[PDB]
């Protein structure tokens, strides 16, 4: 009618106006994928970023672990052939817990944790567990009971595997904003998604960087982390995406390495021939063995990253501990280098 | 239909040998990187070895380097794992696992709990 | 265990697939072929529509 | 060296002093004098009867120094009139000992064709390169937009050189003989002359500030300044095209009010040229400081790639030689590799040669060899052979 | 016993395989060998839709064959008027990681979802007069890969949690769950009668589901890798699938087996999207190599290419009137071909 066309042109003008504004926000925000290998400390790093500027589910995981212990104990006693605690004192501890049944606002007292661990290592309670399947039992009973020390540590942050053993995650993707030097960063953490990543990982082809968190002190989780990094680094849709690599949990590794109890040589045989790089910058006081260990792990990742994609995308390795307040500045400095290298690429100056 | 069926395995003594096989059918074998993966009793799936399409780029997990020899016969659509110097820690179900897409260098989901392009396995007891 | 009930659910589903009615491929092919002739003149992508008929010019 | 441009002006000043002289000078107060006159060559004086009259070769001729002291002679008859010539056509004037036995367009002839061939090989490549950025919208971006305005700047500067040298080549052939020199003088007096000279002065100053915009824009990409892509771009456009007006138009005003003669092409001690040169020098210096900042960043980046020294010296040599034509770094580079005094000719030819070939350099380095541009070519071939 | 339990699935898959081979008496290539080819199909870009900031994952034509909706991971749904290129609505999404969008056949609603695991319904004709979300469907435990309205109050979804679900939009509840796939379900296509639908998953199998009952009727194998895209033949008796194995395949519901393979040596990238023309004679497939190929569905010959995108072609769609094709790309543009 030429007036319908006129009103469709004004509606289009009003949209393209808003699209210009929204385009300003989109181009001035850096988007980050946080990909954490299992039990990597990624959640702890996230909690730190939010505090400085998923964790709340810790109480639920506790509750599940407590329910599991209560069911195993009561059910174990009421079995047709009652299982017998190896230890009468352990049984007394069990009696305490049995009294501790059905109390809301449970304090989760440290004794309770010590009490729980004692009952778990009680072979009679384990014998119940053998027949635990017979009675109704909570599915994540072994997993929670084995990880009791981690849960007891007040600083404990529920890990993704723990959130998956329970069913406390509804949201597919978790978001967290932070700001450094008035630059905006949008970091995305994968929530309820299955462990098959080859499809949903393609959504993050144009993030500024993928923050790969790896628990350095594992050994074989380190080798699993290596395979994942390799697939990410060689995927055709991620070939232009840089990777900020956080070799996390360096404190755990220093502790494990000085002890000698587990030799990285058994899991990675070539270590026995690895010499520390002649350009390594160790911490001021750490000994050569932890420096050799931490740089061998880094060189296992750099060997993958330097084998392909020299000019298109880059790997920024950082020896980190999940509670460093410098993680935010490290991300900022790598993103600056990433964007700087992109613009220099457009001008053919690199 | 894509089918992987692992052959071989059984019971051996420490230090003994064993030769696993993988009969593939339902895809162009020559276009896919192949994998051996295993699941020890109690633990999760762990990558063991892989091999490129032509059989030129080979890789092994650290625990088995020097002991296991992966190989593929592209004419007969068969994958092999010659397992030497077997240790009780090698006891697991060993799975033939194909990378999900052909003509690729990224081979993501082969150790996932549920993964479609992976055989039933074969029990190896040491 | 929980894998028994997953293979049992897969046998019972292959039971329902094994017992279905199936026609010859030559017949099913002739039916698709026939449908394509029946609607060939009605397919604007199969024959470039007159420039006056095309709403996208 | 003397040009015809400065020679018609000298002839006009000669003429002034003569017309003034005839009026100011007293009559001879003698019998039958031949009257004072100006014959368009020499200002003859008053003649005593039956004697010759002797005047210095005119001080406006290009070869005045070659006959520094010389004389042009006419004969004044006893009747009181000037002797005439064969045919009694006009006054008789020997003029023998003031005849030429030079000019920049010939003292710098091969220099003239070097930069007009360079400006033409750049005008061409830039027209081809500009339609390639406006032709494929996959190349449309703020960077390629700025590249386009830089390309246009190099065209108006290459065109201001073409027209200028052509116009002076015309005015010298057409107005070759002396009786046409007033037409040249009338043009130099004309308003049209001062407007094209202002138009030629603006086109040079604008090319220098679109080189500055390229440096400022690239340096802000690397300096992570936050700004709207829309708002910042018309700021760049108004700097490359608008800011030059804020010292060229004031330059015409001071020249018109204070140094008008010669079509603004005569430069006095007042150095009003600095109204143009100093704002242009500022665009040259800011771009050298940017060139330093950028190449330093390239150094820091190549060290992080852990590459070998022999190669990074090659890549750093390539990134530096590629950045020079984009930023105009050559002018300052040539200022600190040459010394005062053919010592001029090496310094003179070089800057004139390089600037005329600089538009070609950027068209080859930012369009013709650009990976994003050349890839857009390959995808156009396939889409053509498929169709 | 799991051992014989697994061995009676071998015989049942052996029973099904021989029963499918008895049906196979002549190839579709043999039935259509004597029909004339379609000749060179040469479509051109008639509209380029500009305005999405980032890669486009999905698009869906309205039933009026004029309006369409697109989803980009910049966090925007845009409803375009394809005739005039004008944008009718710009919907800011709560979660920017959108992977699918759907247009309701009545024009009143659009749906979209992604890594948020939610199917969000947007009312386009609110009585107050502005576009706003009207329903969030939160049941899935994995990313939403595809959604299609059955009507204003019913929508089928497919998810990375290996299931499909039928939803009641009014109650926000999950009415029926379709299980049996053992991989990410990537795409679904409603039969023209909306009594059945097919789904393609990352187990290299397509499954035919009964919407009313809620069970799988038939399972179709033959693809070598993940199926990324699926589409019913216009008569509802067949469907085509596109896989990472660089192959499109046509499957017959009544013959219960594959009929034809659409593949060329020069093609080694996966198919992202498939769609038939109105008559079903042409099968249009979007590829990772930035092109869309036009296949002759009956003769397995390539009839043309839709070249002109500069990045991955993520989605295709043919109008209900069959007049035009729309393609979406990671280059953030939609193109209308004709
Ligand atoms: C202070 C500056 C303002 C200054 C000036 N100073 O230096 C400049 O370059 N310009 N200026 C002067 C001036 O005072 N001069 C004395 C010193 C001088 N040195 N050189 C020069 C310099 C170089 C590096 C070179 F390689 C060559 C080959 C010549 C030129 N010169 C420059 C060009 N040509 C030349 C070239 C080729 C030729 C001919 C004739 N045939 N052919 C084949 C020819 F004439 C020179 O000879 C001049 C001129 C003669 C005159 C003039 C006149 C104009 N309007 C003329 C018509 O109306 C317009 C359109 C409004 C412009 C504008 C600016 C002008």
């Amino acid at each position: 009618q030429r007036n319908e066309e006129k009103a469709q042109r004004e509606a289009n003008k009003k949209i393209e106006k808003q699209l210009q504004k929204d385009k300003q926000v989109y181009r001035a925000t850096h988007r980050l994928l946080l990909l954490g290998a299992g039990e990597s400390g990624k959640n702890t790093i996230v909690k730190q970023m939010r505090i400085l500027h998923k964790a709340t589910k810790v109480q639920d995981i506790k509750n599940n672990l407590k329910e599991a212990i209560e069911t195993i104990v009561a059910a174990m006693s009421n079995l047709v052939p009652p299982v017998e605690l190896a230890n009468p004192e352990n049984q007394f501890r069990v009696d305490y817990i049995l009294s501790v049944m059905n109390v809301p606002d449970f304090d989760f007292p440290p004794e309770f944790y010590e009490h729980a661990k004692a009952l778990w290592e009680d072979e009679g309670v384990r014998a119940c567990y053998e027949r635990s399947n017979e009675y109704q039992l909570i599915d994540c009973a072994q997993y929670f009971l084995d990880k009791i020390d981690v849960i007891k540590q007040a600083d404990y942050v529920p890990s993704d595997q723990d959130l998956l053993r329970c069913r406390v995650l509804t949201s597919g993707i978790f978001e967290t904003k932070f700001q450094v030097d008035k630059v905006n960063f949008h970091m995305f953490d994968v929530g309820a998604q299955r462990d098959e990543r080859r499809k949903w990982i393609q959504c993050f082809n144009d993030v500024t960087a993928i923050i790969f968190v790896v628990a350095s002190s594992s050994y074989n989780r380190l080798q699993a982390a290596l395979k994942l990094f390799d697939s990410i680094w060689n995927n055709k849709w991620l070939r232009d995406t840089s990777v900020i690599l956080f070799l996390n949990k360096q404190d755990l590794l220093a502790e494990k390495v000085l002890a000698g109890k587990s030799k990285i040589e058994d899991y990675f045989p070539e270590f026995a021939r690895y010499t520390t790089p002649e350009d390594a910058t160790p911490e001021p006081g750490e000994d050569p063995r932890v420096t050799r260990a931490k740089y061998f792990i880094r060189d296992e990742f750099l060997r993958i990253s330097t084998a392909s994609g020299d000019g298109r995308h880059y790997c920024y390795p950082h020896f980190t501990c999940a509670v460093d307040t410098e993680n935010i500045r490290r991300v900022f400095n790598d993103c600056r280098d990433i964007i700087q290298r992109m613009h220099l690429r457009q001008y053919e100056l690199l | 239909q894509v089918q992987l069926q692992e052959s071989g395995g059984g019971l051996v003594q420490p230090g003994g040998s064993l030769r696993l096989s993988c009969a593939a059918s339902g895809f162009t074998f020559s276009n896919y990187k192949m994998n051996w993966v295993r699941q020890a009793p109690g633990k999760g799936l762990e990558w063991v070895s892989d091999i490129s399409q032509s059989g030129a780029s080979i890789s092994y997990t650290g625990s088995v380097k020097g002991r296991f020899t992966i190989s593929r016969d592209n004419a007969k659509n068969t994958l092999y794992l010659q397992m030497n110097s077997l240790k009780p820690e090698d006891t697991a179900v060993y799975y033939c696992a194909r990378c999900p897409a052909p003509f690729t260098r990224d081979c993501f989901d082969v150790t996932s709990t549920t993964y479609a392009y992976r055989g039933q396995g074969t029990q190896v007891t040491v | 265990t929980a894998s028994i009930a997953q293979a049992r659910k897969l046998v019972e589903q292959l039971k329902m697939e094994a017992n279905i009615d199936r026609i010859k491929v030559s017949k099913a092919a002739a039916d698709l072929m026939a449908y394509c002739e029946a609607h060939a003149k009605e397919d604007p992508l199969l024959t470039p529509v007159p420039a006056s008929e095309n709403p996208f010019r | 060296t003397v040009s015809l441009w400065e020679t018609v002006q000298k002839w006009r000043e000669y003429r002034r002093q003569c017309q003034r002289s005839l009026t100011e000078d007293p009559p001879p107060a003698t019998d039958l004098f031949c009257n004072r006159t100006f014959d368009e060559y020499a200002c003859w004086p008053d003649g005593e009867p039956g004697s010759f009259v002797n005047v210095s070769c005119p001080w406006y001729l290009p070869w005045a120094s070659s006959v520094p002291q010389g004389h042009v002679y006419r004969f004044c008859t006893a009747e009181g009139l000037w002797l005439q010539k064969d045919n009694s056509s006009l006054p008789w004037r020997d003029l023998s000992e003031c005849e030429e036995s030079s000019s920049p367009e010939e003292q710098l002839l091969f220099l003239y064709i070097i930069y007009t061939v360079g400006y033409a090989l750049s005008f061409s490549a830039l027209v081809i390169a500009s339609a390639i950025l406006l032709g494929f919208r996959h190349l449309h971006c703020t960077r390629n937009y700025i590249h386009l305005n830089l390309f246009a700047s190099f065209i108006l500067r290459a065109l201001s050189v073409f027209i200028k040298d052509a116009a002076l080549k015309w005015m010298y052939s057409t107005a070759a003989q002396q009786h046409q020199w007033d037409g040249l003088l009338s043009y130099q007096d004309s308003l049209s002359c001062r407007l094209v000279f202002l138009l030629m002065q603006y086109c040079v100053a604008a090319n220098y500030y679109w080189l500055l915009v390229e440096g400022v824009y690239l340096y802000t990409l690397l300096a992570f300044s936050v700004f709207s892509e829309q708002w910042i771009f018309r700021l760049y456009v108004s700097i490359g095209w608008g800011v030059p007006l804020l010292f060229v138009v004031p330059w015409g005003i001071v020249k018109y009010l204070y140094e008008d003669e010669g079509c603004w092409t005569r430069n006095s001690n007042m150095n009003y040229w600095l109204i143009i040169r100093l704002p242009i020098l500022f665009a040259i210096g800011v771009n050298f400081l940017i060139f330093v900042r950028v190449i330093c960043i390239v150094v820091s980046k190549l060290k992080a790639n852990l590459m070998c020294k022999t190669d990074i010296k090659c890549r750093l040599a390539k990134s530096t030689l590629t950045l020079i034509p984009l930023l105009g770094t050559h002018e300052v580079i040539f200022a600190f590799v040459m010394d005062e005094h053919t010592l001029r000719f090496i310094k003179l030819f070089t800057e004139l040669s390089f600037t005329s070939f600089q538009g070609l350099m950027v068209a080859i380095l930012y369009c013709f060899v650009n990976n994003e541009v050349q890839l857009e070519f390959r995808k156009s071939w396939e889409r053509w052979r498929l169709e | 016993e799991l051992d014989q339990l697994r061995q009676e699935a071998e015989q049942l898959k052996n029973q099904i395989r021989d029963a499918r081979k008895a049906c196979a008496d002549a190839t579709l290539s043999q039935i259509t060998n004597n029909i004339d080819p379609v000749g060179r199909i040469q479509m051109r870009t008639r509209r380029t839709l500009r305005g999405h900031l980032a890669k486009i994952y999905a698009m869906h034509w309205g039933t009026d064959s004029r309006l369409l909706v697109s989803a980009s991971q910049d966090g925007k749904l845009i409803i375009w008027d394809s005739y005039t290129t004008n944008k009718v609505h710009a919907i800011p999404l709560r979660s920017s990681w959108v992977m699918t969008c759907a247009y309701a056949p009545s024009g009143n609603y659009v749906a979209c979802g992604g890594l948020d695991n939610i199917c969000s319904i947007y009312n386009l004709k609110t009585r107050e007069g502005n576009v706003r979300v009207s329903r969030e469907l939160a049941g899935h435990t994995g990313y939403l890969s595809c959604c299609r309205f059955l009507d204003d109050n019913q929508i089928v979804t497919s998810s990375g949690d290996t299931t499909c679900a039928l939803w009641d939009i009014e109650t926000g509840q999950q009415t029926t769950t379709f299980t049996g796939h053992t991989g990410d379900v990537m795409s679904l296509s409603l039969a023209p009668d909306t009594r059945l639908f097919v789904s393609g998953a990352c187990d290299a199998s397509a499954k035919l589901w009964d919407v009313r009952e809620g069970m799988c009727r038939q399972t179709f194998t033959g693809h070598e890798s993940d199926i990324n895209a699926i589409c019913f033949f216009p008569n509802g008796n067949a469907f085509a699938t596109g896989s990472d194995d660089a192959t499109c395949r046509l499957f017959d519901l009544r013959a219960d087996q594959e009929l034809m393979t659409y593949s060329h040596d020069n093609i080694i990238c996966g198919i992202t999207s498939v769609s038939f023309s109105k008559s079903g004679r042409l099968l249009l497939a979007g590829y990772d190599d930035f092109n869309c190929n036009v296949w002759d569905a009956l003769k397995a010959d390539r009839a043309g290419v839709l070249a002109g995108h500069d990045n991955r072609v993520s989605c295709l769609g043919v109008t209900d009137d069959g007049m035009a094709v729309a393609t979406g790309s990671w280059d953030s543009f939609l193109k209308i071909w004709n």
